C-alpha cells in the first residue's frame, strides 16, 4: 500500500517489480495528490516510469498543486520520458495552477529538444497564462537564447500568414 | 561553495511560525519541497492553534530566498547558498499603509537535511474595523519585484520591495517591506551586486481538508545584471 | 533472454518479475518447443502464470508433443491455472499428437471440479481419439466413479433429445 511510493521515490526498481508482481495499487496518494509515476517522473527513472505505465496507471493525474508527470517530466529535462509519457495518451495542454502547461515550464527550464518535441505533439504557442505572459515572454527574460529564436520564428509565420 | 553544491536536487523544507498579534496568539505550521535548480517551491501550511486571526495573504512573504534561480553566468553573485549551512538571519519591518506594522525575526538554517526556518512575529496598531483583521482580503497573489543591495558593514544583503495586496471591491493596499539578511556563520560569503528578483505565486485550498491551511505554489527568478 | 526459464522452473517469482522488468522475449524455447508459460503451467504457480500472462505471452503454443498450457494443467490438477488460462482466450479444442482433449486428460487423472470446468467452457463429449475412446471409457476403466456418472448423464441426455 505504501511502501510502493518508497521505491520509487528511492530508485529502488527491483522493489517496484516485486511489489508489482504482487497485488499492489499504483494510483496511490499519501498527503498531497502524488503518485508512484509523478515520483519517476521528476527523477528520470525511465525503467520505473515504463513498468508503471505497462501495468496501466493514470497517466494525467491532478496533483494538488494541480500538476500531471509531463509537467514534471517537462521540468527536470528527461527526454525520453517525456516521449514515452506523450505517446501513451498525456495531455500537451494541460494547465498548472499559475497557468502553466508544459510548453511554460519547457522554455522556463531552457531545454531544446523538449520544446521541439512538445511543438511536434500539438503544444500551441501563444496560450496566456494566469499572469499574462507566454512562453516566448520566459524565454526572453531569463536568457534562453535559441528557445526565444524557434518561438520568434513561429511567431513571425503565423503572423506573415494572416498578413495575406 | 559547499553551501552551494548541496542544493542539487530536491530538499524537503518544514517552516514555524509562532505570532502574536495584539495577544492573539497562533502558530503555522507548514511542510514541503523545493527544487533550487529550478526555483519551485511546493508547500502546504496548517494553523495548529484554531481558527486563523489575519488573512493569509499578508503572511505569505513572512512564510526561503535561498530556492531562487540564477543563471550561470550570474552564479558571481548568490549569496543565499553561501550562507549554508550554517544559517542565516533574517529581520524584516512591515509598514502596511494606513494600518498598524509587523515586525519579525526568522532564522534559516539547515537541521539534519531539512531546510528549517524559524519566524517569530509582532503586529501592533492595527484598527478592529481595518480591512486586514476584518478579513476584507481577497485570496489571489501577485507577481512581484524585490530590489537587493550589498552591505560590508553587516556583512550581508539590504532588501526593499512593496506588494499591492487584493481587496473584495477592486481596491488594493499597499505593504512597504525592509529586510536585512545577515550570516550566523563567520566564513566567507558572496556580496552580490545591485539587482532585483521576480517572483509569481499561487495559492489555493485542499479539497479534503477540514483544519485552516493554505496550498501554495511558486516560480522566483533573479536579473537585474544583464550580462551576456 | 535464456535465463527465464530458470527463473520459472524454479518457482522464484521475483527472478521472473525482475527479468521481466528488463528486456526478455517470453516467446523463447531452448531445445525443446517450451515456454516459461509451458514451465509454470507444468508445475504450479498462480503467480507466475499471471505476470507472464500479463505481459503478454502465447496462450496456446505448441509444445513438440503436441501440447498446449491447458493440457498440462489439466493433466496436473491446478483448477485456478486452468480458470485464468480460460478466460484468457485458451482453446478448449485443441487437440495432442495422440489425439487426446484436455477433457481427455482430466477424465485420466481424475479431477471433477475441472472436469466441470472445461464442460461449462466449451469442451464436448463424444469426441472420438486417434484409437477411438471417449473420456467416459476413461472414466470407466480407471477407477473414477463419480466422473463416469456425469459424463454419462450428458451422453444419455444427447441421445434421448435425439430419440424424438
Amino acid at each position: 500500500g505504501k511502501e510502493l511510493l518508497e521505491a520509487a521515490r528511492a530508485g529502488q526498481d527491483d522493489e517496484v517489480a516485486v511489489l508489482m508482481a504482487r497485488g499492489a495499487e499504483v494510483n496511490a496518494a499519501d498527503d498531497v495528490g502524488v503518485t508512484p509515476l509523478h515520483l519517476a517522473a521528476q527523477r528520470g527513472h525511465l525503467a520505473i516510469v515504463s513498468v508503471l505505465l505497462a501495468f496501466g496507471a493514470s497517466v494525467n493525474a491532478a496533483d494538488l498543486w494541480g500538476q500531471t508527470p509531463l509537467h514534471l517530466a517537462a521540468t527536470a529535462g528527461h527526454l525520453e520520458i517525456v516521449e514515452v509519457l506523450l505517446r501513451s495518451g498525456a495531455s500537451v495542454n494541460a494547465r498548472d495552477n499559475i497557468g502553466h502547461t508544459p510548453l511554460h515550464l519547457a522554455a522556463w527550464a531552457g531545454h531544446l529538444e523538449i520544446v521541439e518535441v512538445l511543438l511536434a505533439y500539438g503544444a500551441d504557442v501563444f496560450a496566456q497564462d494566469k499572469f499574462g505572459k507566454t512562453p516566448f515572454d520566459l524565454a526572453i527574460d531569463n536568457g534562453n537564447e535559441d528557445i526565444a529564436e524557434v518561438l520568434q520564428r513561429l511567431l513571425e509565420c503565423r503572423r506573415d500568414a494572416e498578413a495575406a | 561553495s559547499k553551501g552551494e553544491e548541496l542544493f542539487t536536487g530536491v530538499v524537503p523544507i518544514l517552516v514555524e511560525l509562532d505570532g502574536d498579534v495584539n495577544g492573539h496568539k497562533f502558530s503555522v505550521r507548514g511542510e514541503g519541497e523545493g527544487d533550487a535548480t529550478n526555483g519551485k517551491l511546493t508547500l502546504k501550511f496548517i494553523c495548529t492553534t484554531g481558527k486563523l486571526p489575519v488573512p493569509w495573504p499578508t503572511l505569505v512573504t513572512t512564510l526561503v530566498q535561498c530556492f531562487s534561480r540564477y543563471p550561470d553566468h550570474m552564479k558571481r553573485h548568490d549569496f543565499f547558498k553561501s550562507a549554508m549551512p550554517e544559517g542565516y538571519v533574517q529581520e524584516r519591518t512591515i509598514s502596511f499603509k494606513d494600518d498598524g506594522t509587523y515586525k519579525t525575526r526568522a532564522e534559516v538554517k539547515f537541521e539534519g537535511d531539512t531546510l528549517v526556518n524559524r519566524i517569530e512575529l509582532k503586529g501592533i496598531d492595527f484598527k478592529e474595523d481595518g480591512n486586514i483583521l476584518g478579513h476584507k482580503l481577497e485570496y489571489n497573489f501577485n507577481s512581484h519585484n524585490v530590489y537587493i543591495t550589498a552591505d560590508k558593514q553587516k556583512n550581508g544583503i539590504k532588501a526593499n520591495f512593496k506588494i499591492r495586496h487584493n481587496v473584495e471591491d477592486g481596491s488594493v493596499q499597499l505593504a512597504d517591506h525592509y529586510q536585512q539578511n545577515t550570516p550566523i556563520g563567520d566564513g566567507p560569503v558572496l556580496l552580490p551586486d545591485n539587482h532585483y528578483l521576480s517572483t509569481q505565486s499561487a495559492l489555493s485550498k485542499d479539497p479534503n481538508e477540514k483544519r485552516d491551511h493554505m496550498v501554495l505554489l511558486e516560480f522566483v527568478t533573479a536579473a537585474g545584471i544583464t550580462h551576456h
